[PDB]
């Protein structure tokens, strides 16, 4: 590493080299945090986490008990040991608390003054973070499994919602229009994710073992349907062209948005060319998941090699996205891990699981 | 020097005694203090015993584990490395993996491991936050009655 | 909010790109040299180079290539900036007036994307149908040229290979054909595509992928008579044309990797190749009646460590260097009796990577003097800089200098240096450490291909001769150096922080702080202290030694027994790389937490974290301007000033100033090169620029700001790049406008405009008042 | 009396399965969807409705 510092000082290597190499080294040295703790307030398992995209300071967490906790991740104390204190809380005494489990919570991109939370109580609530009051509510005829706002859209502000209905809802936060729907799936839509690269590209994964990419501006259904075999087993499109041999319960675009990682209940993760949905045949081995709802997993950013952190039983499996090589198992949870969210500023990880714990993984040394 | 250690551990555990016979336990203490890899060899012996199907044998193995825990620090790091499996094998938390017979020895194992875990939370909890996680998980998620 | 004035004392001198062609006139042979922000246009005369223009781009020139579209009388220049400002420029001379008109311009920054490891690549189709940019992994941006744009509209073609090493356009292909080397887990392969502008997509290349050398790192597009390409790797040179597969493995190129090339002949019968060790080779293509017969490589000789090189004519080669002085060398037909055909005609000074620098009032005048550790392995040297224009001496060390400190009592400089030995070990050249008057080696009881040997050079501060050269332990890297007297004894010591570097580990676990005293022309080891990590930085702190072992900033006291005793530690750092001091306060520059205002409370005897900045800036240098202003340099070429704000929120340092310098600042230092503004902080950069930061007053800063906006409205940039965008604080995960910083170069450009333009600037006091103000601003450097 | 119950946590109908371990006098109710689990003592007169009852009661008590 002194070689890295010397090369940076002497201009031999771009500082990009040291930055991404050290980010990768930090991610590889991920371990149970020696001096850090997260305050425990959820009475039930944490189903979702979200660190705000700008300044990466505050973290939302939705629990199976319906409460939403807002934590400050910064060590505002002077000690090396600190607990991520809870700033705010939609608790059981809040007038607008979710009646059932909160399954997805997401900070509004471009601004930390608002966030959103969808629950199995058939509601997508939009909260003002300052007053901590519901600015809006969208009701659905069937329970919400996931939702996502575009991390890129300066123009549109649509929330793509996947419920147990076979339709992907698009709720306009600009003047409230939840009527827009996308047809083409056949069972519950367990995951939805906007492309970080393209403004109007949305990937939706449903229990019909299919993943569809939509240009929501378009009037002609999905753009691409992901196919495991790319055409080896080709059939007229009524039941073929499946992404997995089970329910596809998780989506994640890579950092650049040029590839898509789909995890399904066939104990398989697959990497897809996001421009034509071709399977890249990256192996990843066996990725154990049996979740009946959406599975939240994230990818690394700002590193020499991209990593993907997938909940794997009661562990976090870290894989290399483009080679599939298994990095490691982060092993500190006592029950199945529901979500993991990656802090890209310091290569940190926060994992929420059914054991009512949010565990922080920090690079060692 | 592994033969005598496997032996001594075997007579300690297979005997099924209510209480640890003192002088051979002292021999175990000395010869476990001798080397660190051989202390961890004793740890593997304990782990292999703890999976085996008899409540008295699991009780003997757990009491040896408690002796080394209160007596050794690298043992504390090594056991907190897999405290999850340690709790699965001691407390019988998972319904799919309950404790073998007899019922009396299993009950004594439950009481002894609850109280030992209480003592470990009081004495080494701050140095091992994973022990704190395990204690908290037992006290709320599994609702283990520590007052029993 | 803070008020800062940044001005370039010395313009950047390191050449990061050089291209030749007919830019100024159809008959002129121009040499365009890209120093970091400066584009220098020379005309290649029969002797030397005649400078015809020097323009200052609002951008770091990452790409610079000349191309002649069909029907164009003379070459157009394509420049891409590090912030992805693309511009096509034309040279228009109207008598005395010279103008670089922006024929086209645009910004090609993708909103998201992983910037490629091997860096920005820019190529132009040999028939000038398009510009191909590799800016991000997995993408290949294309700017069509047949569609004559004035906005440089571009489109991305998805490239299935995500780790592309190098790419070129092939010659003699009916369609734009790219040949590129890429890395996949199976190895490195060279593949070809044919780009289609109509279908906006790749098509199957003329010849299929071929598995190339593991370190195949360079692609050279051979001209039409041969066609195909040449791939240069670490160990072999191969030539592919689709069915011709020539290969050589010259043993003479094995010792160092080839990093640059240039085509000597228009038909590519000869190429120049520079290595990192400075060796210059000629690669010859032997033709047979045309196809290619056989490849030969012959060592022409040795030059400066060449970032780039360009054959001008008549055996003259411009060797543009980033690590040393640029050269204009002659390729003789016959050897010089030492096996070398290269002869240096001219040397252009280059303050290389300014890793460290000290301001000294040598000769006991009132004038400062910068002594800078410039350059690198073979081009390492000391540069002494004064105001006389700036006069620059050079003291070649022939080894990389790393740190420098002045010991006034001993009348010498302590310079940390590093040389490469190949084998026990053998020096590759006679370096300044080996040419000392006297020498010594450390015999320490604490610890018991090519390697770096680190030395402490005691250099006489009159003659700049190496009075002494103390070699350190085997596999020991000296990182920090400070000249100070500790405790209460009167002796002044050279205190050196070191680290034990072995290949088996990523972070040093061992190191020591060695206290030397230089007296009677000898360097006696006064004291040692085994520490448990690399001592990245040390500073004298109120008579004590404040050191930074890997993540711990700790304080040592100098006892009556002349030994170092720990007094206090602070551990809340990732790695404390940079340490500064003013009073009881310490400023800890961290690798990625970016600052920490620490305070040593003497009434108790420990540190206290007064404040911190929680933004994740990766640091290169740090300094303390005032009691409550803290300057810091981020590795993304930005300056930022943090301020102690005015509860726990008081522990948050507020970034009150932001600025994009465009340079990698390596060192700050209080001082000035001269005999209205408060303070003076000189800084040294990687591309050789020396700059100067001063604090301004509020009203004056506001007035200056106003002038900056007016000049931006008046002065026209070369690439039509907005100055605010150029100076906007930029990082891969952040982008903000410049605040709290005045661009001194832009203000000082107020002199170089005609009076009507001044009146345009000063539409809403008189112009003469502002001329006086800018003159006074120029006085400080 | 139905044996499959709506989960109080995820509101998924008939997603809760009840296991009566009579040998240990314990009833375990688990939701298949959200994987929430609850354990209560049971008697020989107990039924899955009683286990789901104890679960609802424990939820309401813990949520006070
Ligand atoms: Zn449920």
């Amino acid at each position: 590493m002194l070689g890295f510092l010397s090369a940076r000082q002497t201009g031999l290597e771009d500082p990009l080299r040291l930055r991404r190499a050290e980010s990768t080294r930090r991610v590889l040295g991920l371990e149970l945090n020696k001096d850090r703790d997260v305050e425990r307030i959820h009475g039930g398992g944490i189903n979702t986490l979200d660190i705000e995209p700008v300044e990466g300071r505050y973290m939302l967490s939705g629990g199976s008990d319906g409460v939403i906790v807002l934590y400050d991740l910064e060590n505002s104390s002077r000690q090396s040991y600190y607990t991520c204190k809870a700033v705010c809380s939609i608790g059981r005494d809040h007038p607008d608390v979710h009646r059932y489990s909160v399954e997805t919570v997401q900070w509004y991109p471009h601004d930390t003054g608002m966030f959103t939370s969808s629950s199995f109580d058939k509601t997508l609530k939009v909260w003002d973070t300052n007053t901590l009051q519901t600015a809006d509510v969208f009701n659905f005829e069937e329970t919400v499994y996931s939702h996502h706002m575009s991390p890129v859209s300066t123009k549109h502000c649509l929330v793509a919602v996947g419920t147990r209905g076979p339709k992907v809802q698009l709720c306009d936060l600009k003047s409230g229009s939840c009527s827009h729907i996308l047809q083409g799936h056949r069972q519950e839509i367990l995951a939805v994710s906007w492309s970080p690269r393209y403004d109007y590209i949305l990937a939706t994964a449903s229990a019909d073992s299919r993943v569809k990419l939509w240009d929501v501006r378009r009037a002609s259904g999905c753009l691409i349907t992901l196919d495991q075999h790319n055409g080896k087993k080709s059939q007229a499109v009524e039941s073929a062209n499946t992404a997995h041999n089970g329910k596809v319960n998780g989506l994640c675009f890579t950092s650049d948005g040029l590839h898509l990682l789909t995890v399904g209940t066939d104990n398989r993760m697959r990497l897809w060319n996001s421009s034509n949905g071709e399977n890249t045949l990256v192996n990843y081995g066996k990725v154990c998941n049996n979740s009946k709802k959406g599975l939240k997993f994230t990818v690394s950013c700002g590193c020499s090699s991209e990593f993907v952190f997938v909940p794997y039983g009661s562990t976090i499996a870290v894989y290399t996205v483009y080679s599939g090589e298994q990095i490691t198992m982060l092993k500190g949870h006592y029950k199945t891990v529901d979500c993991c969210v990656f802090q890209s500023n310091f290569q940190e990880l926060y994992s929420g699981s059914r054991d009512c714990n949010i565990l922080a993984w920090v690079p060692s040394l | 020097m592994d033969q005598k250690l496997s032996k001594l551990v075997e007579e300690l555990t297979t005997s099924g005694e209510p209480r640890l016979n003192p002088e051979k336990m002292k021999e175990l203490k000395k010869i476990c203090k001798s080397s660190e890899e051989q202390l961890s060899r004793a740890y593997r012996l304990l782990i292999a015993q703890l999976t085996q199907e008899h409540a008295e044998i699991r009780l003997s193995a757990f009491q040896i584990v408690e002796e080394l825990f209160v007596r050794s620090h690298q043992f504390r790091m090594l056991v907190v490395s897999n405290f999850q499996e340690f709790l699965e094998l001691t407390l019988g938390t998972d319904p799919a993996q309950p404790l073998p017979p007899p019922r009396e020895a299993a009950q004594r194992l439950r009481q002894a491991t609850t109280r030992a875990v209480e003592g470990w939370n009081e004495k080494f909890g701050e140095a091992y936050k994973k022990l704190a996680l395990g204690y908290h998980f037992l006290r709320h998620n599994k609702k283990v009655d520590f007052q029993d | 909010m803070s008020y800062n004035y940044v001005v370039t004392a010395q313009k950047p001198t390191a050449v990061n790109g050089c291209v030749t062609g007919h830019f100024t006139s159809a008959e002129d042979l121009n040499l365009l040299i890209a120093k970091n922000t400066r584009l220098e246009i020379y005309v290649v005369t029969a002797e030397g180079l005649r400078p015809v223009k020097e323009v200052g781009m609002y951008g770091k020139i990452a790409v610079m290539e000349l191309f002649r579209p069909k029907g164009e009388s003379k070459d157009l220049l394509f420049i891409l900036t590090a912030k992805y400002n693309a511009c096509i420029l034309e040279y228009k001379q109207s008598g005395e007036s010279i103008d670089i008109i922006t024929r086209a311009h645009g910004n090609v920054q993708d909103r998201i994307g992983r910037p490629s490891e091997t860096g920005i690549i820019g190529i132009i189709d040999p028939e000038c149908r398009m510009i191909g940019l590799r800016l991000y992994d997995g993408l290949f941006k294309v700017i069509p040229l047949d569609r004559d744009n004035k906005e440089l509209k571009a489109f991305n073609i998805r490239l299935e290979e995500l780790h592309v090493i190098d790419v070129k356009f092939l010659y003699g292909c009916q369609a734009p054909t790219i040949c590129f080397v890429y890395q996949d887990p199976q190895g490195r392969h060279v593949k070809t595509y044919e780009v289609s502008l109509r279908e906006k997509e790749f098509n199957k290349g003329p010849w299929k992928q071929e598995n190339v050398e593991a370190e195949a790192s360079m692609v050279i597009a051979v001209p039409e008579p041969f066609g195909g390409a040449i791939i240069i790797g670490q160990e072999s040179i191969t030539y592919h044309n689709g069915d011709k597969y020539l290969a050589i493995a010259p043993p003479i190129i094995k010792q160092s990797t080839i990093v640059c090339h240039n085509r000597v002949d228009p038909n590519g019968s000869r190429y120049l190749l520079g290595d990192m060790e400075g060796r210059l080779f000629m690669l010859l293509l032997e033709k047979e009646e045309v196809t290619l017969k056989d490849l030969r490589v012959e060592l022409l000789g040795e030059t400066s460590i060449a970032e780039c090189l360009t054959y001008l004519d008549n055996g003259v080669v411009f060797v543009g260097s980033r690590l040393g002085d640029s050269q204009l060398v002659k390729l003789n037909v016959d050897s010089n009796e030492q096996g070398s055909y290269v002869v240096a005609m001219e040397t252009f000074t280059n303050l290389g990577p300014i890793v460290d620098m000290c301001v000294v009032d040598l000769e006991r005048q009132g004038q400062g003097q910068l002594v800078t550790c410039s350059g690198a392995f073979k081009e390492g040297s000391l540069r002494i800089i004064r105001n006389g224009k700036l006069h620059i001496r050079t003291v070649p060390l022939y080894e990389s200098p790393r740190k420098i400190c002045y010991q006034e009592v001993s009348q010498c400089f302590g310079v940390l240096s590093s040389r490469i030995e190949v084998q026990g070990t053998t020096a590759l050249r006679p370096s300044a450490s080996t040419q000392a008057l006297s020498s010594s080696v450390s015999s320490s009881k604490l610890f018991s291909e090519e390697v770096e040997v680190h030395n402490l050079l005691i250099i006489d501060q009159h003659t700049f001769e190496v009075l002494h050269a103390h070699q350190f332990l085997q596999n020991e890297y000296a990182l920090s150096l400070v000249s100070c007297k500790l405790g209460k004894d009167p002796n002044t010591y050279f205190i050196v922080g070191t680290a034990m570097v072995y290949p088996e580990e990523a972070e040093p676990k061992q190191g020591r702080i060695v206290v030397f005293q230089y007296s009677d022309g000898k360097l006696q080891t006064v004291a040692e202290k085994e520490v448990k990590g690399a001592v990245y930085s040390m500073v004298e702190f109120n008579g004590k030694l404040l050191a930074s072992i890997n993540s711990t900033v700790r304080l040592y006291e100098w006892t009556t027994e002349k030994e170092l005793r720990t007094e206090c530690n602070h551990y809340n750092n990732i790695m404390a790389l940079y340490l500064k001091t003013k009073g009881d306060f310490i400023l800890v520059g961290d690798l990625m937490r970016s600052v920490l205002l620490l305070a040593y409370k003497p009434m108790e005897g420990n540190f206290e974290e007064i404040a911190r900045d929680f933004n994740p800036n990766w640091m290169s240098a740090v300094e303390i301007l005032d009691d409550d202003n803290f300057l810091g340099a981020e590795n993304a070429f930005n300056l930022f000033v943090c301020q102690k704000d005015s509860d726990e929120e008081r522990q948050h340092l507020q970034e009150v100033g932001l600025f994009h310098l465009g340079e990698f600042v390596n060192v700050f230092c209080h001082g000035s090169l001269v005999m209205p503004t408060q303070g003076s902080v000189l800084f040294g950069t990687v591309n050789g620029m020396i700059g100067l930061v001063t604090s301004l007053s509020e009203s004056w800063y506001n007035l200056l700001l106003d002038m900056q906006n007016r000049l931006n409205k008046v002065i026209k940039s070369v690439g039509k790049i907005e100055h605010s965008f150029w100076r906007s604080f930029h990082t891969e995960r952040k982008t903000e406008p410049a605040t709290g910083f005045i661009d001194g170069d832009l203000i000082e450009s107020f002199l170089d405009i005609s009076r009507p333009k001044m009146q345009e600037v000063v539409a809403n006091a008189t112009a003469d008042d502002l001329i006086k103000v800018v003159e006074e601003l120029t006085r400080i450097h | 009396l139905e044996t499959q119950f709506t989960c109080p946590f995820c509101n998924h109908e008939k997603s809760c399965d009840v296991k009566m371990d009579r040998a240990r006098n314990t009833g375990v109710i688990s939701c298949t969807v959200c994987l929430e689990e609850f354990q209560t003592p049971i008697t020989y007169l107990s039924e899955p409705v009683d286990v789901y009852s104890d679960w609802i009661d424990a939820c309401e008590a813990a949520n006070q």
